[PDB]
RNA sequence: CGCGACCUCAGAUCAGACGUGGCGACCCGCUGAAUUUAAGCAUAUUAGUCAGCGGAGGAAAAGAAACUAACCAGGAUUCCCUCAGUAACGGCGAGUGAACAGGGAAGAGCCCAGCGCCGAAUCCCCGCCCCGCGGCGGGGCGCGGGAAAUGUGGCGUACGGAAG
């Protein structure tokens, strides 16, 4: 019946392609009884199974990938499909660290000499 | 030592192999290419029709990253009937219709009774 | 042999010390303390190395 | 027959389609795009035609990845946050 | 220190000494290719004095110009055009060769960032130029605060921009009363304060 | 010219494609200002580029 | 073609200038800009001054201009180090510097000698830390009646 | 002959990174005409403009005097009013044409090399453990590898500065 995708996810994987495998022998059983000719239902019941094929693909992606990226969550060396894709520029800034990090110059100038709270009478 | 011919040629050294300290993409890509959206339907056309009556082939049409190899091994997966040749040719409107020979102790009016086209 | 263009280059370097008037500024460089009084100052000097890390 | 009996030869042709601009402009015997200027790295763009360049600029396309960025900045570039479900 | 007598070395110039130096070392130059890497400075004061802190992440490239002026690069003679504009052989060109030495070097080091650039040695039809280049994707500059100023996005290319020493002495500009025609930002910026009408709301 | 090469022949196919008429289901619609196909080519007028 | 009588003139038009004239209609979102602005920043440094630092006595340059006194750059440090003031404690709290001004007179040293010493003792200073005051803070009953003074800070008349 | 240090110089599908290209209204570098004006035209004018080429940013460039002045002296840059259609250039013809000073907008200053003195006191990278981890950082452990004395870091920069 109605699939939907809060009944996928605790669904394990080999189960999940075989829903998969069962949703594509539908669709193409549809698309031969489209070109024979068949009933305005079926005809209807393609886009019903396109989109069951598209939510079951969805679910498996997304707890495949999450799944790398908590094996990965720990690592150094993270691929580049799970690291931050922001634009360029802002993955080549400096980091909040290193634009943060001060030299010894001034920040014992921030120490000797800071800014101070004055108010003048009139 | 000794040179024999008067050519310096380049010392050939050592190249080791790649060891990536992690892979570049995650997860390999899935086939998004495999036996069910390499053939899309048979035709039912009075040729088609003829053509599967009498010389005891099929007529599908597939897309255009086909192989001969990939819709046999395909019809052979997914209506599990054995497979003599494949000619494959590109439509005008661009699909490309394949025609399954089949082997010979198979009949391709059953297995098109089977799978609907009639 | 044809040697490569750094070989060549490196051997002829020398080649021109040896034929141009090298003024003594650099000349004085070449004229080295010689082995049975250098190997006495560097066992002087291996006692007296700055430390390792 | 310098006009319609010599209109009668013109049967091999000079240009074809480019593979960045799509315009029949690839010449075959040059190898180079007229309109981009295919083996070229730099796409051809002359300034004393606007009108060649309003034909083919930013907003002309799809946008496939630039208008996803005009959404994604106008939040902030988030990621990692899937708002909480109910 | 050792870098006072290098540099009054350097200073003394026509001196036999210095005169065999840079001769062999013009000649090496000449020998070797037009765009190699230096692995360390001919010029270690000079280049200390102009930012290379021989750490990780400095390289030093050492390039050669060819020497001479600007002819026109028109067709056979023709400049088509009034008799102010016909002559090709005499023009001379409005950037020093040191700053066409360190634009072709940060050119083809498209990932490298110019910081200066210094002189080595020259021949009637060549001069060399040792330019520094900074990697500012490298951690040891990255994380140097007085330096990590290089690894911003508008520092991206300054030795195009015109904004080294030597592409800095070819846009006249400076302090003073011999430099009223580029006060504004640039020459350009001058002049393009000078010719604007200022039409006001009120007039 | 029937030694065609790939991308030609799926050229020619995409045009062929767009050749055919409105379907007649649309000038029922609510917002429609559609009349008939505009952008309909004959072999013997248009020459197509190429 | 000039007509009978009448001023003959040189117009600056004989340069290509309609595809640059910088026309002024957004003066007053200009200057509504501005002001929003020195709105925000004078309620974000909030008791302190919000024309900036004190600027010295200074007389103008040359023979059209000697008899008037206007505001100058910063206060030199000659009249600082006789005011008592460290050079880089002038600037942190309150007083403008710059090193590059002489002093070639005496009186107008001591005029600002004199400011100096006035502002130091007009202005009111709040500790670091407000639970622990040090020797240097003013006391707790003035410090609830300091407040911002608008326009520039001991006006300059001649 | 061999072995080993270094110096130059290659090779890698080596480990990790980086640049390429686009838009180009505003910005920066170079190149850069001619119609036009001079009642002709050649210098000039158009014009350091159109075209061309390279390169950026959210602004760019500029900038903390090898300055302006000649006064009872001002004091980084940028922008506006004004200086001024003035001084000045120009077949002194047509035409071109700034700056200082003053009033405003805003306001912020600083840092190396050298001179030195501190047992290189400095930096990068690998491995392990703890924490956080969609800006890969903090701490410890390494008879772990490198860089660096052909000079890193601390103090220190013309307003002087350091030591006792
Ligand atoms: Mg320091
Ligand atoms: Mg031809
Ligand atoms: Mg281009
Ligand atoms: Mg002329
Ligand atoms: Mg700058
Ligand atoms: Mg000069
Ligand atoms: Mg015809
Ligand atoms: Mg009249
Ligand atoms: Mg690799
Ligand atoms: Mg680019
Ligand atoms: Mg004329
Ligand atoms: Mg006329
Ligand atoms: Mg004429
Ligand atoms: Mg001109
Ligand atoms: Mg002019
Ligand atoms: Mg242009
Ligand atoms: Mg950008
Ligand atoms: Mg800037
Ligand atoms: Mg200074
Ligand atoms: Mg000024
Ligand atoms: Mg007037
Ligand atoms: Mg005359
Ligand atoms: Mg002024
Ligand atoms: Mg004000
Ligand atoms: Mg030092
Ligand atoms: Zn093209």
């Amino acid at each position: 019946a109605k699939i939907k995708a809060r009944d996928l996810r605790g669904k394990k994987k080999e189960e999940l392609l075989k829903q998969l495998d069962d949703l594509k022998v539908e669709l193409s059983q549809l698309r031969v009884a489209k070109v024979t000719g068949g009933a305005a239902s079926k005809l209807s019941k393609i886009r019903v199974v396109r989109k069951s094929i598209a939510r079951v693909l969805t679910v498996i992606n997304q707890t495949q990938k999450e799944n790398l990226r908590k094996f990965y969550k720990g690592k150094k060396y993270k691929p580049l499909d799970l690291r931050p894709k922001k634009t360029r520029a802002m993955r080549r800034r400096l980091n909040k660290h290193e634009e943060s990090l001060k030299t010894k110059k001034q920040q014992r100038k921030e120490r000797l000499y800071p800014l101070r709270k004055y108010a003048v009478k009139a | 030592k000794i040179r024999t011919s008067p050519t310096f040629r380049r010392p050939k050294t050592l190249r080791l192999r790649r060891q990536p300290k992690y892979p570049r993409k995650s997860a390999p890509r899935r086939n998004k290419l495999d036996h069910y959206a390499i053939i899309k339907f048979p035709l039912t056309t009075e040729s088609a029709m003829k053509k599967i009556e009498d010389n005891n082939t099929l007529v599908f049409i597939v897309d255009v990253k086909a192989n001969k190899h990939q819709i046999k091994q395909a019809v052979k997966k997914l209506y599990d009937i054995d497979v003599a040749k494949v000619n494959t040719l590109i439509r005008p409107d661009g699909e490309k219709k394949a025609y399954v020979r089949l082997a010979p102790d198979y009949d391709a009016l059953d297995v098109a009774n089977k799978i609907g086209i009639i | 042999v044809k040697w490569p263009r750094y070989i060549r280059l490196q051997r002829q370097r020398a080649i021109l010390y040896k034929r141009l008037k090298v003024p003594p500024a650099i000349n004085q460089f070449t004229q080295v303390l010689d082995r049975q009084t250098a190997t006495q100052l560097l066992k002087l000097a291996h006692k007296y190395r700055p430390e390792t890390k | 027959t310098k006009g319609t009996s010599s209109f009668g030869k013109r049967r091999n042709k000079t240009h074809t389609l480019c593979r960045r601009c799509g315009s029949k402009a690839y010449h075959l015997q040059k190898s180079t795009c007229g309109k981009c200027g295919y083996p070229a790295k730099r796409k051809r763009k002359y300034n004393w035609s606007a009108k060649a360049k309003r034909r083919n600029t930013t907003g002309t396309g799809r946008m496939r990845h630039l208008k996803i960025v005009y959404r994604r900045f106008r939040h902030g570039f988030r990621e990692g946050t899937t708002p909480k479900p109910k | 220190g050792a870098y006072k007598y290098i540099q009054e070395l350097w200073r003394k110039k026509q001196s036999d000494v210095m005169r065999f130096l840079l001769r062999v070392r013009c000649w090496q130059y000449r020998q070797l290719s037009a765009l190699h890497r230096a692995p360390r400075p001919t010029r270690p004061d000079k280049a200390r004095r102009l930012g290379y802190k021989a750490k990780q992440g400095y390289v030093i490239y050492r390039i050669r110009v060819r020497r001479g002026g600007r002819k026109r690069p028109v067709p056979k003679g023709a400049t088509y055009g009034k008799p102010v504009h016909h002559g090709v052989n005499q023009l001379k060109f409005a950037r020093s060769l040191q700053s066409v030495a360190e634009e072709r070097a940060g050119r083809h080091c498209g990932a490298l960032r110019v910081l200066n650039s210094y002189w080595v040695g020259e021949d009637s039809t060549y001069k060399f130029f040792e330019v520094i280049l900074i990697d500012p994707f490298h951690k040891a500059i990255r994380r140097n605060p007085d330096t990590q100023w290089i690894t911003k996005p508008v520092h991206k290319h300054r030795e195009m921009r015109g904004l080294t020493s030597a592409g800095r002495k070819s846009r006249g500009l400076g302090k003073g009363h011999k430099f009223h025609h580029t006060i504004g930002g640039s020459r350009r910026a001058a002049w393009r304060r000078r010719n604007t009408l200022q039409l006001h709301r009120y007039r | 010219s029937s030694h065609k090469t790939f991308r030609i022949k799926r050229f020619l196919a995409k045009k062929q494609k767009q050749n055919r008429p409105i379907p007649q289901w649309i000038w029922m619609k609510t917002g429609n200002k559609i009349r008939y196909n505009s952008k309909r080519r004959h072999w013997r007028r248009t020459k197509l580029g190429l | 073609a000039p007509s009978r009588n009448g001023m003959i003139l040189k117009p600056h038009f004989h340069k290509d200038w309609q595809r640059r004239v910088a026309t002024w209609f957004n003066q007053p979102a200009r200057k509504i800009r501005r002001r929003k602005a020195r709105q925000a920043r004078a309620r974000r440094i909030a008791p302190r001054p919000a024309a900036g630092p004190i600027r010295p006595i200074v007389r103008c340059p040359t023979v059209r201009y000697h008899t008037k006194v206007r505001a100058g750059r910063g206060f030199s440090l000659e009249e600082l180090r006789v005011a008592g003031i460290h050079k880089k404690v002038a600037r942190t709290i309150g007083i403008s510097v710059d090193p590059r001004r002489r002093n070639k007179s005496t009186e107008s040293l001591q005029a600002n000698v004199q400011r100096l010493k006035e502002y130091r003792s007009k202005l009111v200073l709040f500790p670091r830390k407000p639970s622990a005051p040090k020797k240097g803070d003013s006391s707790a009953e003035e410090l609830k009646l300091a407040t911002q003074l608008t326009g520039p800070v001991m006006p300059i008349r001649n």
